[PDB]
């Protein structure tokens, strides 16, 4: 339906796709531009937007245009035909990328179909007119002029490259695209100089490269502007109460008025800033405009300008555009449901956040988030950099995880930083009564109290037909996606028409303003404190001080907000012998000083960071005194720099009508109650909007300041280390081995963890402030209004007591107006993940799903299965080779990383217990030159060894007892995790810490970058090891995280056997009871019951080994009962209905139970397969225990559809242990926590190659 | 430490708390008592010189604040990163017992100094006497000598354990004894502080009794005080448990970081002797090759790792007694955990939490499988169920929560559901309008009624209400969402009664999994329980009831939850499509689910079946030309679909064929066909379906 054309700037004019356009703003002043029709009704003019701007404004000066962007100027840009062609091809590529997905195709289709109405406010309703600057545009055909219809015109960037904009045509101070009619909309755009942002509000754990800055995708910016184009075309770019910033104080950011359209377009929490009253006002204005449009359509009879126009075709087109409805007679009418859906989709469906989520792009979290300087993209036409399908985040280039393609630190080859010479910013010079310059974008944003509507104070007239109107600022994007049609073609009229004659139009005028404002203030706040932590590049020998004044006095002194011990250590000077140790200790102390929190349990908040006040001194002198005590005593209001006035209007009283018709007087009371509920939510929405636009912004600024302060501290420490290293002599430097990349990575990880803690604390503080100091004030007046409404309703009823035969109504009112509508914040709101080598199964082969593109080579000697289990044997070709990207590796210096997997080791050969005890064989190796880590297995132990460059060895192992009667680790799957940090190396088994060692003596470990899975050593030919779910993390894992991962990896739909493998149908099994681990079942010699005997034990040769036989007793088998599901899969699933048969001689007998028994217990009835009315033969398999386990329970049921439980199979004893069914167990399983030692717990043991007599 | 402990006891009934030990001991009047409760004393000093307590409202507020401050102070902990994981240190352990109380925070010293610093007698180890007999000699072949050497190797390994065990016993006798003594001294301070607070409360209540207040209010205040005493006892027990865990972990890590290295060092100086003796004996044997001797020496030599027996988990399981296991088994957070079983015409409903609540129910009640088990079914009008327990009296300072599953089969006039009200005090739940209402009222007139909407009939709902009086926070969840987070700071004593009544009042209802907890719950707990309860291998309709075969249903797509698919004839073929916006009045198509085992009634996950559509008894087939789902009048040609569902979308199911999920398709000239999709451009939410009872 939508086609992207191809051409070049030098193609000859054909007057069909390449034309000599006359832009509307020319005002009949000639100056045609070569225009290209990329798509139907869409044109591109690769030229600079010089309409309104003076030519001298293109060069940078001391002035500025906008006070919230880092402007960039380049007059030479777009000065040669070649540059024009590059711009045109980039536009083509961006449009193709947009159309590559259904959502973009739908947006483009709506733009194309949304042709402007053929008129405006200055036209009689009963006729069309095209001689308007907002409808037709002129073109030159001569080598005189004709007119053509257009929707969108895209120009090149104006004086400011990184400031894209969309412009609508206004005439006589009236805009036709704000009044339902619509008009031609222009754009100024540049795909090269995109903006940069940060994700301080988003937590991704202790990620090295997180919060390093991201650059936007030009396609997303283009779609963002196209949303404005769509809104303008559909005539819903209406103006209402703007969000005016407050500029009374000095620390408050200044900005131009913000309309609701921008916040709606952005999406997320932004629409919550618009009060529901303003939402309703905009909705009503749009509805009135649409009513005017439909009246015009119904009253149209003829056309004047171009008689060749087919009026019926255009009427049908407009009907399709506005979703009107044609009656049987022919009249056009508005359907409320269709109009509501259209409005919600246009305003809340097409949003930047939704588009980014659909296209898998990263973007600003909120409209009020801070903005960084822009960057220049090296080349957007290189498919190795920017692909249409995946954009920057190319999966093939290992750039899909965490939007790595957009990260400034990762994709350093895809952009160039802008020179500060050309950047122009609006700065405030604060001088103490010496003078510090601060970018205006770094100040607090506080909306003035005049930005919020007080329409809640107006009286409401309630009638029988009154309806509750509630606009939900949301729309399911999936519904919009599924509404797109990618087959049906368009049937638009011809774009050509009569030439334009009327050129009256209002061209905007722009003027620069000074970029510097000087003010005087004697207050030392966030800005002054932040400045004190910066030093000139010239200074090299700096020193940390805890005195803010001292830091502000001497350039060589840098303020700090950490413990005095850290300050003393940072300044310490040591000989080269202890230099590496000193660096390690100071880096660890930096990571520890940050990461400091105190638990909070008296606030509904979890943790508090104590050093914010020292860092920033924000609010009522937070630095002085104990910050924690001040917080506990005065709430979170201490942190705020400005307590804002709260607007709480007095809800106007209702004025009900007097309808004599009981029915039409009783509906009025219910309408009043519904309207009251509406007023309640309107009040909640107003309070939330005020909180978001006055309080939360300050907290976000505090978070940004803390991030900046932490970065300043890290930079100062790095500079100090560099200076001290340079002080040392050449020989000492040669002796010393230090990698600054490791220092930077560790500092960034510490900063990220600290920022996570700060983010959680600040979010808790803001939410608590909203719930405690804002809502109750509104609720008080809401209760007052409720009482007033109750009084009004009662006299209304009394005045109509003669009518409406009323006690029920009085009771209903008294009951309803006693309750309060709860406040729901979610209405207005919206794995470890530090993994680098997640190995998984794709198709008869292993791959790395971490997203770093590790190269995996699997040899023919390895057996794999769908259960992600792979087996290593003694064959030379049973080997796996993993090559890791050099960029993504574990820290060599501080050595913080973890390794997790599931393992299964066979049982020691009975005769070969000497080789078992003495021979150690490696199973995993990551060694390059005798340095690295490896995992080996000496019989009865699992050793993890670590060797440094010098040759120092540190080992941590885990030994599972081999004397146990029934071992839980011998040859059953179990979960191994190994964790290493700068100091200690720990080993956990099945989520429980099992051992640790001190590795303080380790010097340095070099990563081999080549992991080999292979059994190496003096192993026997029969050796074989099973492994599963191998993964590596680049951080030290906590006990809770390990336990959670163990639980997650242990969950499966199916059931597990004794070894831990899936339980299968039609597979011979032996039964093992957890409560009687030493007992087995043997069919009675005479009676048809199973006697319980005692398991045998090893008594052959050695006192050093002891175990109990397992392959004894009757061989059981599970048979599918109904055979309903497909026979392809034989795995047994929980709650399945089964027959528990067993092989006796050559026959297959079945386990039954007595239909009626008096006593609690009753011996089972083992007998051949048959059908009878005296026994139940249906068994359900259940797993009551929530924690991981290989046990299961068996329950007897009268029938599949019956809800009567018979009892649980088990063993009891009066000696004479018996294999029975008990009704008592039915209760014991429910007594939390589940008792794993109960007699109803069962396990199945199939013959396995890993267990021998 | 004993002096500090004795400073916390007193005989006078009009004493006063103080934090200066020297001031307390120097007190001639003996009117002072030493206490480390900072918050309680600060609060007491704050109200000092204020209006006297005369009204029961003031007394309730005073008691609530005292209880809150005492609990915050006693249970205070600070988490620190130790080599042995993370330890929850007790902040106040320094001020009590005068340990590491020199200056600054106690945690700060405890971090910059090992846990060994707590005890006053360190370095008590002593090296045991070691007798390592040397290998005796007669020659023998490598085949026989190998077994001899292996036996000697095993014997030496065993001796190296005997020594490890001796060192462990030394640690237990000399080091763990001091930590257990510290534990005993610490739990004595907690009881002393509890006694002090109780005496303060009793003195204040006695003073109030000599006022102009009605006898009924005074009795209510006395009962509230009695309940607050149990609450304080629970808080003190929590503090005792924290102290126990913290000090036990400290002792274990002391062994790890202060004794094991010395044992390793001592044996490192003994493995050399064994190795030398073995080498000498091997060299003294003649009938063996030199390479054989080298290999044997390489085999029979001990490295450090050969005598490392430390197992942190074994130590933890070694200091755990049967009493600890019994306490863990007997520890429960439920004051009522309903258990219902139908048996064989012997329906049993009872509490299994161990609190033995007396349940009185009429024989008219029934039991049905509601969500994941038998559910009380109140059908006949005027049916009542009552649960009796003293703990249900609630009071002033006690946090609890109700949790259950509800299904209303009636309409929507007002109707009581659950209540524990005595005239005015207590809490209530009742249907009102098209939703529920939760009301809590104190004996002083303060009320708090919340309306929870979207409780329309014929739907399963999961109600979870929590009252946490430590934060004065009220949390109400429905399904898996947070509806209310109100504050109850103005809600005083709600002492109501010992029994809560459950009634129907003309509205039939299923009630399942009723549970009463003696503590507040978290959002994570509610979400986990809600999603784990529904993970039962059963596929449910949109209502929430079990999906069953041969029942007439209507099919909806999750993306469009108001559009029912209908049949459309195109190109002499019948396909299922979505109703257009204009023609949204056509009656939706009705479906039926068939199965190979026609006896089976209730659908289960992974079940394979045939979809039956109702005149000619149509069946579902998958077109091989356009991949759309068409209808064929023959069960032989119909496909065998597999039914499943997503865990996090419990009431919506998924169809599968050849491992391909059936799903909707993009718009096609006012149609949205049902297809067997493979493209990735269709949102993953489009292959989730819902069946509604017709």
């Amino acid at each position: 339906p939508v086609t992207i054309n191809n051409f070049n700037y030098n193609d000859p004019i054909d007057n069909n796709n390449i034309i000599m356009m006359e832009p509307p703003f020319a005002r009949g002043t000639g100056r045609y531009y070569k225009a290209f029709k990329i798509t139907d009704r869409i044109w591109i003019i690769p030229e600079r937007y010089t309409f309104g701007y003076k030519p001298e404004d293109f060069n940078k000066s001391s002035g500025i245009f906008n006070r919230d962007v880092c402007e960039y100027y380049d007059p030479d840009y777009l000065n040669t035909n070649d540059k024009k062609n590059i711009f045109l091809q980039t536009m083509i590529k961006l449009f193709n990328r947009i159309k590559s997905k259904p959502l973009g195709e739908k947006l483009l289709e709506m733009i194309i179909n949304g042709i402007p109405y053929l008129g405006d406010r200055r036209v009689p309703l009963e006729e069309f007119n095209t001689n308007i600057a907002s409808v037709t545009v002129n073109k030159l055909i001569s080598n005189r002029k004709k007119g053509i219809f257009a929707n969108l015109i895209i120009f090149g960037p104006g004086p400011v490259l990184n400031e894209n904009e969309t412009i609508d045509i206004g005439i006589q101070n009236h805009f036709a695209s704000r009044e339902g009619f619509g008009g031609i909309m222009q754009m100024k755009f540049c795909p090269e100089y995109v903006s940069v942002f940060n994700n301080v509000q988003e937590n991704k754990g202790a990620s090295i490269f997180n919060r390093r800055g991201y650059f936007s995708d030009p396609a997303l910016i283009l779609m963002h502007q196209l949303i404005y184009v769509l809104h303008g075309l559909y005539g819903i770019k209406v103006d209402d109460l703007p969000i005016v910033p407050n500029e009374k104080k000095f620390f408050m950011q200044s900005t131009d008025a913000i309309q609701a359209e921008e916040l709606y377009t952005f999406g997320g929490q932004d629409p919550s800033i618009i009060t529901p009253s303003t939402d309703k006002s905009i909705y009503d204005k749009v509805l009135q405009n649409f009513r005017g449009i439909v009246d015009r359509l119904n009253k149209v009879l003829v056309c004047i300008s171009d008689p060749n126009i087919n009026i019926n075709i255009y009427k049908n087109k407009f009907k399709d555009k506005y979703k009107f409805v044609e009656d049987s007679e022919g009249k056009y009418s508005i359907d409320v449901e269709s109009f509501d859906k259209l409005y919600k989709s246009l305003m809340f469906g097409f949003t930047e956040t939704n588009i980014a989520e659909n296209y898998k792009i990263k973007t600003r979290a909120s409209y009020f988030s801070d903005s960084l300087p822009p960057v220049k993209i090296k080349n957007l036409l290189d498919n190795e950099i920017y692909t249409i399908e995946e954009g920057f985040n190319i999966s093939d280039k290992d750039m899909e995880k965490e939007y790595r393609g957009q990260n400034k630190a990762i994709n350093k080859q895809a952009y160039e930083e802008i020179s500060k010479e050309h950047l122009a910013v609006y700065k405030i010079q604060m001088c103490k009564s010496i003078c510090i310059d601060v970018d205006n974008e770094d100040l607090f944003f506080i909306a003035d109290k005049n930005s919020f509507s007080d329409d809640l104070s107006k009286n409401e007239r309630i009638e029988y037909n009154t309806q509750s109107n509630y606009i939900e600022n949301d729309f399911p994007i999936n519904e919009l996606i599924l509404d797109t049609d990618l087959i049906s073609k368009i049937e638009l009229p011809s774009e050509n028409t009569e030439s334009l004659t009327d050129f009256n139009v209002d061209v905007p005028v722009y003027e620069k303003q000074p970029a510097i404002k000087k003010i005087f203030t004697d207050e030392n706040t966030i800005f002054q404190y932040l400045y004190s932590q910066t030093f000139p590049l010239d200074i090299r020998d700096i020193s940390l001080t805890s005195s803010f004044d001292d830091a502000l006095l001497f350039s060589n002194k840098v303020y700090s907000f950490f413990s005095m011990d850290y300050i003393k250590t940072a300044n310490k000077v040591v000989e080269a012998g202890l230099f590496a140790g000193w660096v390690k200790q100071i880096v660890n102390d930096f990571v520890i000083e940050a990461n400091k929190s105190n638990t909070m349990d008296k606030i509904a908040i979890s943790l508090i960071v104590p050093y914010i006040g020292l860092a920033l001194n924000v609010g009522n002198e937070t630095a002085k005194g104990n910050f924690e005590n001040a917080f506990e005593i005065a709430g979170a209001s201490i942190l705020l720099e400005f307590i804002p006035e709260l607007l709480i209007p007095v809800v106007g009283a209702f004025l009900l009508e007097s309808y004599d018709n009981k029915n039409k007087i009783i509906k009025t009371i219910d309408n009043a109650l519904t309207k009251r509920n509406e007023k309640w939510s309107d009040m909640y929405g107003l309070i939330v909007a005020q909180w978001l636009s006055t309080v939360n912004t300050q907290f976000y600024t505090i978070k940004e300041g803390m991030y900046k302060a932490l970065n300043y501290q890290a930079q100062a420490l790095e500079e100090i280390i560099k200076y001290r290293y340079n002080i040392y002599s050449e020989k000492e430097k040669s002796n010393i081995n230090i990698d600054f990349n490791d220092i930077n990575s560790k500092l960034n990880e510490g900063i990220n963890q600290a920022i996570d803690n700060i983010n959680n604390f600040i979010n808790g503080c803001s939410v608590s402030y909203l719930m405690k100091k804002m809502i109750p004030l509104a609720v008080e007046k809401l209760l007052d209004f409720d009482n007033t409404l109750k009084k009004n309703l009662l006299n209304y009823i009394d005045e109509n007591k003669l009518y409406l035969i009323a006690e029920y109504e009085k009771s209903k009112v008294n009951k309803y107006l006693k309750t309060i509508m709860p406040f729901d914040l979610s209405i207005y709101t919206n794995i470890l993940n530090n993994i680098i080598l997640n190995l998984r199964y794709k198709d008869n082969n292993l791959i790395d799903l971490s997203g770093y593109g590790a190269k995996v080579e699997v040899y023919d000697g390895v057996e794999l299965n769908d259960k992600n289990q792979f087996k290593l044997t003694s064959s030379a070709n049973s080997k796996i080779r993993v090559t890791q990207n050099q960029n993504i590796i574990f820290n060599s210096v501080f050595l913080d990383f973890s390794v997790s997997f599931w393992i299964r080791i066979p049982k020691y050969k009975n005769d070969g217990i000497q080789n078992y005890i003495h021979n150690e064989y490696t199973i995993i190796n990551c060694m390059k030159n005798n340095s690295g880590w490896k995992i080996s297995i000496r019989g009865n132990r699992i050793i993890w060894t670590l060797i440094d460059i010098n040759g120092k060895t540190k080992s941590v192992f885990f030994e599972y007892n081999i004397r146990e009667d029934i071992s839980e680790y011998i040859n059953r799957w179990f979960f191994v995790t190994i964790t290493n940090n700068l100091n200690n190396a720990k080993i956990y088994i099945n989520g429980k810490l099992e051992s640790n060692t001190d590795i303080k003596d380790i010097r340095e470990v070099i990563a081999n970058g080549e992991i080999i899975f292979k059994l190496d050593g003096d192993i026997d030919r029969t050796q074989f090891i099973w492994m599963k779910y191998f993964s590596i993390f680049n951080t030290e894992l906590s006990q809770s995280n390990i336990e959670e991962r163990y639980k997650i990896q242990s969950y499966s739909e199916y059931l597990k056997d004794f070894w831990g493998n899936p339980l299968m149908y039609n597979k011979e099994y032996y039964m093992f009871n957890a409560g009687n681990k030493n007992s087995y079942i043997k069919l009675k010699k005479d009676s048809p019951v199973g006697e319980i005997l005692t398991r045998s034990k090893y008594n052959q040769n050695s006192k050093y080994i002891n175990y109990r036989d397992l392959y004894i007793g009757e061989k059981f088998i599970i048979r599918r009962k109904s055979n309903s599901q497909s026979i392809n899969d034989d795995i047994v699933r929980k709650e399945d209905y089964i027959y528990l048969d067993f092989f006796n001689l050559n026959q297959e007998w079945r386990v039954y139970t007595y239909k009626y028994f008096k006593k609690e217990e009753e011996k089972l009835f083992l007998a051949p397969i048959s059908d009878s009315d005296e026994f139940y033969n249906t068994i359900q398999i259940k797993e009551y225990d929530e924690q991981p386990t290989y046990s299961c329970q068996l329950l007897f049921k009268k029938d599949e559809e019956s809800t009567d439980e018979i009892g649980l199979i088990g063993i009891h004893r009066e000696y004479k242990d018996y294999f029975c069914i008990s009704k008592w167990y039915l209760k014991e399983v429910k007594r939390k926590p589940y008792n794993l030692k109960l007699g109803c717990n069962w396990q199945f043991i199939p013959k396995d190659e890993g267990w021998t007599e | 430490p004993i002096n500090y402990l004795q400073a916390q006891n007193t005989n006078n009934e009009k004493f006063s708390l103080s934090s200066d030990f020297v001031e307390v001991v120097s007190s001639k009047d003996k009117s002072l008592v030493y206490s480390f409760l900072s918050n309680v004393m600060f609060y007491l000093d704050s109200i000092k010189d204020n209006s006297p307590i005369d009204t029961d409202k003031k007394y309730y507020l005073w008691l609530r604040e005292i209880f809150r401050n005492y609990s915050f102070d006693i249970t205070a902990t600070q988490e620190i990163n130790t080599d042995c994981g993370i330890n929850k240190v007790v902040t106040w352990f320094g001020k009590a017992l005068n340990i590491l109380n020199t200056s600054d925070s106690f945690v700060e010293e405890f971090q910059n100094l090992g846990p060994i610093s707590l005890i006053n007698k360190k370095e008590n180890l002593s090296m045991p006497i070691i007798e390592i007999y040397g290998i005796p000699m007669l020659g023998l072949p490598l085949n026989d000598l190998n077994e001899k050497l292996f036996n000697i190797y095993l014997k030496n390994i065993l001796y190296f354990k005997k020594v490890y065990f001796n060192f462990l016993d030394q640690w237990w006798t000399e080091y763990y004894s001091q930590y257990f003594d510290l534990i005993c001294m610490a739990k004595q301070s907690i009881l002393a502080q509890e006694k002090l607070i109780k005496q303060i409360i009793q003195n204040k209540l006695q003073d109030l009794f000599k006022a102009d207040i009605s006898m009924d209010k005074l009795n209510l205040m006395n009962l509230a005080t009695e309940k607050t005493f149990i609450d304080l006892s629970n808080e003190s027990q929590i503090a005792i448990n924290n102290i126990n865990d913290f000090l036990n972990k400290s002792a274990i890590c002391v062994f790890d970081t202060n004794i094991y290295p010395k044992f390793i060092s001592f044996m490192e100086q003994c493995i050399n002797s064994v190795n030398s003796n073995v080498t000498a004996f091997i060299q003294k044997c003649t009938n063996i090759t030199e390479d054989e001797k080298l290999q044997l020496i390489k085999l029979n030599t001990f490295m450090n790792i050969d005598f490392e027996f430390f197992d942190i988990q074994s130590i933890k399981d070694l200091i755990t007694s049967e009493t600890d296991l019994i306490k863990e088994e007997k520890e429960s957070d439920y004051n009522l955990f309903l258990f219902t079983l139908q048996e064989d015409n012997n329906k049993v409903i009872e509490d299994i939490s161990g609190k033995n609540t007396l349940v009185k129910y009429s024989d008219s009640i029934s039991l049905v499988y509601g969500v994941n088990g038998d559910a009380l079914y109140l059908k006949e009008p005027d049916e009542s169920v009552s649960f009796s327990n003293k703990a249900f009296e609630n009071g002033l300072t006690n946090s609890f929560s109700i949790c259950f599953w509800l299904r209303n089969l009636g309409e929507i006039i007002t109707s009581k559901l659950i209540e524990n009200k005595a005239d005015n005090c207590g809490w209530e739940i009742y249907f009102e309008n098209n939703g529920l209402v939760f009301s809590i009222v104190d004996c002083n007139g303060n009320e708090e009624n919340i309306y929870l909407s979207d409780v329309i009939s014929k739907n399963w709902y999961y109600i979870s209400i929590s009252i946490d009086r430590l934060r004065n926070q009220l949390l109400i969840f429905i399904n898996d969402k947070l509806i209310a987070n109100q504050s109850i700071e103005q809600i005083l004593n709600i002492y109501s009664s010992n029994t809560i009544s459950l009634v129907n009042e003309n509205n039939p209802i299923y009630i399942e999994g009723l549970s009463i907890l003696n503590r507040s719950i978290t959002s994570e707990e509610v979400v986990n329980n809600y999603f784990s309860y529904l993970n039962n291998s059963y596929i449910r309709d949109i209502s929430g009831e079990r999906l069953e075969y041969n029942k007439t249903y209507e099919l909806y797509n999750y993306v469009f939850p108001e559009n029912s698919l209908y049949e459309v004839t195109e190109n002499n073929n019948i396909y299922l499509s979505i109703k257009d916006t204009n023609n949204l009045n056509i009656q939706g198509a009705k479906f039926k689910l068939i199965n190979i085992d026609a006896n089976k009634q209730y659908v289960q996950k992974w079940d394979e079946g045939v979809v039956c559509l109702l005149d000619e008894e149509k069946y579902v087939d998958i077109s091989s030309e356009n991949n759309r789902i068409q209808l064929v009048n023959s069960k032989d040609t119909a496909k065998r679909i597999i039914f499943n569902n997503d865990i996090f979308m419990p009431n919506c199911l998924t169809f599968a064929y050849n491992n391909k999920y059936l799903s909707l398709s993009l718009r096609d000239r006012n149609y949205n066909w049902m297809i067997c999709n493979n493209n990735d451009n269709i949102p993953k939410a489009a292959h989730l379906w819902a069946l509604k009872g017709i």
